[PDB]
């Protein structure tokens, strides 16, 4: 019916794929991933002849383009290398070698700045720039009526656990692809069962949450279930089980927060009264009549 | 409600270099007939859950005598 | 249309005929990006697990609000026959078709495909200087002789046998000329890819000799549709009537070659737009002085006006023309109906003209919302003077064949005139006339009935 | 933006509400109507219809 | 509990089920204000 943009945030983090390799039986479940991706990308391309790719890596500095590669690059170049075999299609071809010559710079790159270790994770940048992406493509309309879909590749592994400073950009992306209609997919690689705001993501942008355990057998899931394109979302129901509550956490004890109390000023979420009588994020001072109204128990006969 | 050393993670990124200039065999992500099938049971039992849960969503019409 | 067209070739190609066509990963690609959206869907879903699918996994797929999308699907599927149904355990399952399942598989993930892309030799050509001049001169070429206008150069004999075998461009020897028809016009229609496609179509069904394999005509045509344009290719991958075919799409503009017989040839710009597509030149203006202005520069759009439009001058961007009685009536002779005259006038109408439209609607619905009205882009004066001009060619019609009168008993003639009427014949009937009238084809079941 | 002799910094009260999912439809408690789907709010469990 | 006996011996199993159904988080809410009502009684009198 109509082409869409299939733009594909993938999360190749070095210490989150040690671990991810250290608790399964195999080893290097990156290249298992990456090609699962490359079959994926070119079903994507064979759906429909219009229909376009993009492919944004999150490593461990920051996040970098992979299909297609940098203008710079274009202009300076072709070390044509022969990962890729080169008698299969050709619209497919020239696609699957600029992701693999980029996945190979990129690895390369960190492995000559692999002495430097963060623990700021890039993945909601990563998306933030598909979405750029997303609406550059769609305002450029060099194709008209052209849909787009956010696939993101995840990985937790059980080693890193929910990240606090994710939760406003992601937040965030969800707003802005509920505004441009582009359904978010979400496919965790990993251990941990839950992830809550990428579940979030998946339920407010009508897009498709499944967690996977073993890297084996990935083409299936994405050829199955992460195979809808906007075209027919509406006809086609999503496979995502595990209904998240779209609950919060507070800000001083971190908690999954119940019946609460936020704050009027900066909307922080705190499951207690906090001490002090001001607001920890925001500070604040707190009246005292109508905390004490808050503090009040209630009613009953002796 | 297990801390990765630097010098294992180079050994597999080097891994990783290794077996992606070798050869990216991409016929391997065909599943062993198998494996395919657990993961096409797991995704229409999901299906299945959610077109019961979503198969139906001015108040609606009931059973009961006016 | 033109994937409603390609499915039903395929759908009446025979069984076996797709399974031999469905060896080619390229052919197979085309024939899946034919397909409906659940039915794409549904095909890369089930082609990665070996094993069993029921129809019932793919009906709980679909929402409740698309099921007449997936019976369309499935239907479709069925008639393609890239779906086996199996009658076993009490569950009707569904297997993809193996042939299909393997040429996919392999197009998608890269391994042995035979050649079914072909192979590049790195040496081209320009393709907007060169390749699209070759092709669009082609094009040309074979739709101004096909609109008539006098041409210092003909196309070939094999396009031409191929028009006057076809269902358009009828053409008499007593003249000597060639006639655009009704479906001939229409082809000016409908964008140049459907009129390759039904050019291709009506080409591989008058394909019926022992020189021609169609398994590999249609893998050679669906390869030029996956190959790219600027690049060149070789004709060693090539059986031999895909290489007598290559020189027809050479002579077609399909494809260039720099020499006959050489190694090497090169896909132009339609073999892409093949597949799929992607002020306007053409674009007219339309009086309630029936005075056309069309701002058109190319020739082959100035020969399409001159069919029904009285030209009267011409410049660079536009040419003057005049609607009028006796070049409708030429139209309408050579059998363009005024419904896809009017048609034409919509499709090349001008922006300006939508725009007034657009007022003349806001101001309508601004004045009466009670009533709804279709946007009149051109002048109902002219319209309707198009199809009144229709309606005085079509004054009468005329059909030939017996009436049978004379009965000096009524009951033989009501015999007579319910047999013609059950076997559905006649055209008119009466006692009181006793005159019952039946067509030519239809006269030899009645003489027999009367003579036996 | 409010002004700065504004002194009306408080908590206020309030709880997420579960979404309720169920295939057979309830009264609902804001507008006493048959819903399918709904949210259940965390203090009193009683549904509502949007937030 | 009244309706709900009512509807039993007047339609018998087949749709009190259903007023069941359509009465339940009603009254689990009242259930739950009634037994927070009985806990906080009874942290009061104990
Ligand atoms: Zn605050
Ligand atoms: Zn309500
Ligand atoms: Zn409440």
């Amino acid at each position: 019916e109509s082409p869409s943009l299939l733009t594909v945030i993938i999360e190749i983090a070095p210490k989150l794929w040690t671990t991810f390799d250290e608790e399964g039986n195999e080893k290097g479940s990156i290249i298992k991933v990456l090609e699962a991706l490359i079959v994926f990308l070119n079903a994507h391309l064979a759906f429909n002849s219009a229909n376009k790719v993009a492919v944004i890596a999150a490593y461990s500095q920051g996040i970098k383009y992979l299909y297609p590669e940098s203008t710079s690059a274009l202009k300076a170049s072709r070390s044509d290398l022969k990962i890729i075999n080169s008698d299969m299609y050709r619209r497919f071809r020239n696609v699957d070698e600029t992701l693999v010559e980029e996945i190979y710079k990129l690895f390369e790159l960190e492995k000559k700045q692999i002495e430097q270790n963060s623990q700021r994770s890039t993945l909601a940048g990563a998306m933030s720039a598909g979405l750029t992406y997303v609406n550059r493509i769609s305002k450029e309309s060099v194709t008209t009526s052209l849909k787009s879909r956010l696939l993101v590749l995840t990985c937790g592994s059980g080693s890193s656990k929910d990240e606090i400073f994710q939760y406003i950009p992601i937040m965030n992306c969800i707003f802005s692809a509920t505004k441009m209609k582009c359904p978010i997919d979400v496919v965790k690689i990993g251990g941990s069962k839950e992830s809550t705001f990428l579940q979030q993501t998946t339920d407010a942008t009508n897009g498709v949450y499944l967690h996977v355990e073993s890297t084996e057998g990935l083409i299936q899931y994405l050829a199955t279930a992460m195979f809808i394109d906007p075209s027919l979302r509406p006809i086609i129901v999503k496979p995502n089980h595990g209904s998240v509550d779209f609950r919060t956490s507070c800000y001083l004890t971190g908690r999954v927060v119940a019946v609460g109390f936020i704050c009027s000023v900066c909307l922080c979420v705190l499951s207690i009264i906090p001490p002090g009588n001001k607001c920890p994020a925001c500070d604040s001072q707190f009246d005292e009549h109508v905390i004490a109204k808050l503090k009040r128990k209630p009613v009953v006969p002796r | 409600t297990l801390k990765v050393s630097n010098q294992q993670m180079l050994q597999q990124l080097s891994l990783v270099m290794d077996n992606l200039i070798n050869k990216l065999d991409l016929n391997q992500v065909v599943p062993n007939n198998e494996v395919s099938n657990k993961i096409n049971k797991r995704v229409i039992t999901a299906i299945k859950i959610n077109a019961k849960q979503a198969k139906h969503n001015l108040e609606v019409k009931s059973t009961l005598p006016i | 249309s033109l994937k409603h067209s390609v499915t039903q070739y395929l759908e009446e190609i025979p069984q076996q005929v797709q399974n031999r066509l469905y060896t080619s990963p390229a052919t197979c690609l085309a024939i899946y990006r034919i397909l409906p959206p659940l039915a794409k869907f549904f095909i890369m879903a089930m082609v990665f697990n070996e094993n069993e699918v029921p129809l019932l996994d793919l009906d709980k797929w679909v929402n409740s609000n698309g099921k007449l999308q997936f019976q369309n699907a499935i239907k479709s599927m069925k008639s393609l026959h890239l779906l086996i149904p199996n009658k076993s355990s009490g569950t009707l399952m569904i297997n993809l078709n193996p042939t299909f399942k393997i040429s996919l598989r392999n197009a998608l993930t890269g391994g042995e495909v035979q050649n079914s892309f072909g192979v590049v030799v790195e040496e081209n050509v320009v393709s907007l200087d060169l390749l699209d001049e070759y092709s669009a001169n082609k094009w040309e070429t074979i739709l101004h002789f096909m609109v008539g206008t006098p041409l210092a150069k003909i196309p070939s004999e094999k396009v031409l046998n191929l028009l006057k075998h076809s269902k358009l461009m009828e053409e008499v020897n007593s003249t000597g000329e060639f006639k655009i028809t009704n479906e001939g016009f229409q082809f000016l229609l409908q964008e140049i890819n459907s009129q390759l496609w039904t050019l291709l179509l009506q080409y591989l069904k008058m394909i019926e000799t022992s020189k021609m394999d169609l398994v590999d005509v249609l893998h050679f045509i669906f390869m030029l549709g996956a190959l790219e344009v600027g690049k060149a290719y070789k004709i060693d991958a090539l059986s031999e009537t895909q290489r007598i075919m290559l020189q027809d799409m050479r002579d077609y503009g399909l494809v260039f070659q720099k020499h006959s017989n050489d190694s090497i040839f090169y896909p132009t710009k339609l073999a892409l737009m093949l597949t799929s597509d992607t002020i306007p030149d053409g674009s007219l203006i339309v009086e309630t002085n029936f005075k056309i202005y069309s701002y058109s520069n190319s020739p082959l759009q100035i020969a399409v006006l001159s069919l029904f439009v009285h030209l009267k001058a011409r410049f660079v961007n536009m040419v003057l023309g005049q609607i009028t009685r006796e070049s409708i009536r030429r139209a309408l002779t050579n059998g363009i109906t005024a419904d896809q005259i009017i048609a034409y006038l919509e499709t090349h109408a001008h922006p300006q003209m939508r725009r007034l439209a657009e007022e003349k609607l806001e101001k309508k619905l601004e004045l009466d919302p009670n009533c709804k009205e279709p946007l009149q882009v051109l002048p109902p004066t002219v319209v309707d003077q198009i199809r009144l001009w229709q309606l005085e060619l079509d004054r009468v019609i005329t059909y030939e064949g017996s009436l049978y009168s004379d009965f000096e008993t009524s009951q033989e003639y009501n015999l007579l005139s319910k047999y013609a009427q059950d076997i559905g014949v006649l055209l008119w009937k009466d006692d009181k006339k006793k005159k019952f009238f039946i067509s030519k084809e239809g006269n030899s079941q009645v003489l027999d009935f009367a003579k036996r | 933006p409010v002004n700065k002799i504004n002194k009306g910094f408080t908590l206020v009260k309030m709880g997420f509400p579960t979404r309720i999912f169920e295939d057979t439809p309830t009264f609902c408690s804001c507008h006493s109507k048959l819903v399918y789907g709904g949210y259940f709010c965390p203090n009193c469990h009683s549904k509502v219809c949007s937030l | 509990n009244e309706l709900f006996q009512d509807v039993l011996n007047g339609d018998g199993e087949s749709m009190s089920n259903t007023c069941t159904a359509y009465l339940k988080p009603v009254l689990n809410s009242i259930t739950l204000a009634t037994h927070k009502y009985d806990e906080y009684f009874n942290e009061y009198n104990n």
